[PDB]
């Protein structure tokens, strides 16, 4: 009933800001078997440097407003990067199955932060073919959420044994993307960054 | 099948503004880079710059920094290189390709497999002008070999081209047309030559066609012999 | 990078094997582009790299490189393969290497014409001498009036080389006034050519 006759604001009085820079524009960015997580912490989060980039594929945030960013503060702040192709974009989310969701990178159902992705054709193609980006295609089971596999086991498929020699049934679970300038845009490289709270 | 189709061939005066467009089709032009190559008559190819089809990311050659502006519009699918003050050391045929390559390795696939026709610009402080033709006359002198030598004379044109033809398409055996060159006045001089038997010339009359379609002159010129 | 190309000129045959060479002065990837120049046309890319044209119709073009040295070899030469040839990487272009069929060499029919009387009467004067069908493209032409060497006011035109004898035409145009053609009486034409051994004069004078 007593309305307040005023509004304070009470933040730590650091001044550093964030290394969302160095995240969203290093030379090269991960493989999906073996992302880059980043801690952030201790500095001031200006979320207005994203928007700064391209224009992105993807700006999906889950549990959070995006325009209300610069109004909160976060406990614990992870940075995923890596690179996908086009038709995994949407796979990365709560609540998927595939390949990427299943055997690279899980989100869990109850997450909370962003997931930004833009195309990065120009940076991550060659035209004989990109052959240095890899993905898990094969594995016993399905990965927990940010549980990270950068085995490279020889993978049994038939009931002969496996002497970690690729024979007849026995196959590297790492499968290569060879990414190409004539390819859609469904399989053209895209980077994706991740953030977590 | 990968096409690019270029603008119309531009005759400037210096100091005027020119803008020149290459459309792409048959791929996705935001995957693959433009570049712009130009060619010097009598030269040889010189890398001016590339751009992006995406993002409008644009490399240019220490050489041609701030002479020149490469744009893309990635709607249209085109790609544009434009001069703001235009120089007479710019007449040179401009070529439009693709490429892709490798962005921190210069070293790694920057080639051009697929190129426009190409544009022709010739910048010069000169107007439309019809030809002068001259007759080049045999002689008693000239029978060297048991054959004779006729020509015509094309000169003080300008621009490019005249297209010379020897008795309305008949004389099409030993004529040798000159490629033209540039005199000390902006003006362009040409021979067109036959050569004869030299006891052909009483029986047989020669008549050169010259024909230049900016100025439309088509002018007629009999050689006698002398 | 600067890239140069070890023959400048080249003569053959149609039917040989022809290899050509471009080195670069740093040192650069594994392979270069090729190019080839018809006159008239666009450049029509060749061969970067030998696996990417590894379909089932073969490969008419080679190529092989080092990180300093490359080299592309044609195994046969059609009358198409007589063009302008270049390489690149990135920015730098190869001066060009032309090929042009080889024949007998053939002395040239030198002819001179003398200024038209219509030209006299627009104010200059136009000397032409005339070589017709001689193989080796290298031939010297100098203007001598009154047997004084003159120099600056001559141009030269050479055409390209023909699709059915294989030899070239060059037409050198002197330059006066009508007032300079008037002052001095003897014109001549020294012709240099590896495929005479005297200097081939054919010469007028002024009037007659
Ligand atoms: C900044 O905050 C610290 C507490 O973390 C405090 O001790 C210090 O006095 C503050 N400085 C200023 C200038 O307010």
């Amino acid at each position: 009933r007593v309305q307040p006759t005023e509004s304070i604001v009470r933040f730590p009085n650091i001044t550093n800001l964030c290394p969302f820079h160095e995240v969203f524009n290093a030379t090269t960015f991960a493989s999906v078997y073996a992302w880059n997580r980043k801690r952030i912490s201790n500095c001031v989060a200006d979320y207005s440097v994203i928007y700064n980039f391209a224009p992105f594929f993807a700006f999906k945030c889950y549990g959070v407003s995006p325009t209300k960013l610069n109004d909160l503060c976060f406990t614990n702040v992870y940075a995923d990067s890596f690179v996908i192709r086009g038709n995994e974009v949407s796979q990365i989310a709560p609540g998927q199955t595939g390949n990427i969701a299943d055997y690279n990178y899980k989100l869990p159902d109850d997450f909370t932060g962003c997931v930004i992705a833009w195309n990065s054709n120009k940076l991550d193609s060659k035209p004989s073919g990109n052959y240095n980006y890899l993905y898990r295609f094969l594995r016993k089971s399905k990965l927990k959420p940010f549980e990270r596999d950068i085995s490279t086991e020889i993978y049994q498929v038939g009931n002969k044994p496996c002497n970690g020699v690729a024979g007849p049934n026995c196959y590297s679970p790492l499968q290569s993307y060879g990414f190409r300038p004539t390819y859609g845009v469904g399989h053209q490289p895209y980077r994706v960054v991740v953030l977590s709270f | 099948e990968v096409q690019l189709v270029q603008s119309g061939a531009e005759v400037k005066k210096p100091g005027e503004s020119l803008k020149i467009s290459c459309q792409g089709s048959g791929y996705s032009f935001s995957s693959f880079w433009i570049g712009w190559v130009r060619q010097m008559p009598g030269k040889g190819l010189e890398w001016m710059g590339i751009i992006y089809g995406g993002d409008s990311d644009t490399r240019y050659s220490p050489s041609f920094q701030g002479q020149v502006s490469i744009s893309a519009d990635k709607s249209l699918s085109t790609a544009y290189l434009q001069w703001s003050s235009l120089k007479p050391s710019d007449t040179a045929m401009y070529y439009c390709a693709r490429t892709f390559g490798t962005y921190y390795d210069n070293t790694e696939d920057w080639f051009f497999d697929f190129w426009g026709h190409g544009t022709l610009v010739t910048v010069s402080s000169a107007s439309t002008k019809g030809p002068s033709v001259f007759p080049l006359a045999p002689s008693s002198k000239s029978t060297s070999g048991g054959t004779a030598a006729l020509g015509c004379l094309v000169k003080d044109y300008f621009p490019e081209p005249v297209t010379v033809s020897w008795n309305s398409g008949a004389l099409t055996s030993g004529v040798h047309t000159f490629p033209a060159v540039l005199q000390s006045s902006g003006l362009y001089s040409l021979s067109s030559v036959v050569t004869v038997p030299s006891s052909s010339l009483g029986t047989q009359t020669y008549i050169c066609n010259v024909n230049h379609k900016p100025s439309n002159t088509k002018v007629d010129k009999k050689v006698e012999p002398k | 990078i600067q890239m140069t190309q070890s023959p400048s000129t080249l003569s053959a045959s149609v039917g040989d094997r022809v290899t050509i060479t471009c080195r670069a002065s740093q040192r650069i990837g594994s392979w270069v582009a090729w190019y080839q120049q018809r006159p008239g046309k666009a450049p029509k890319f060749l061969i970067y790299n030998p696996s990417t044209l590894e379909s089932g119709v073969p490969s008419r073009f080679s190529a092989s490189g080092s990180g300093t040295e490359f080299t592309l070899t044609i195994s046969s030469l059609q009358p198409d393969d007589f063009a302008t040839y270049y390489c690149q990487q990135y920015d730098a272009f190869g001066q060009g290497t032309k090929l042009e069929i080889k024949r007998t060499v053939a002395a040239p029919s030198v002819f001179i014409f003398p200024p038209s009387d219509e030209q006299l009467k627009s104010g200059t004067a136009s000397v032409v001498c005339l070589l017709n069908n001689f193989y080796p493209r290298e031939a010297k032409v100098q203007w001598k009036v009154d047997n004084a060497l003159q120099s600056g006011n001559s141009q030269e035109s050479v055409t390209e080389q023909d699709s059915k004898d294989s030899t070239y035409s060059l037409s050198s145009t002197l330059t006066l006034s009508k007032a300079d053609y008037e002052k001095h009486k003897v014109y001549a034409c020294e012709v240099t050519h590896q495929g005479l051994s005297s200097p081939v004069t054919k010469s007028f004078n002024r009037g007659e």
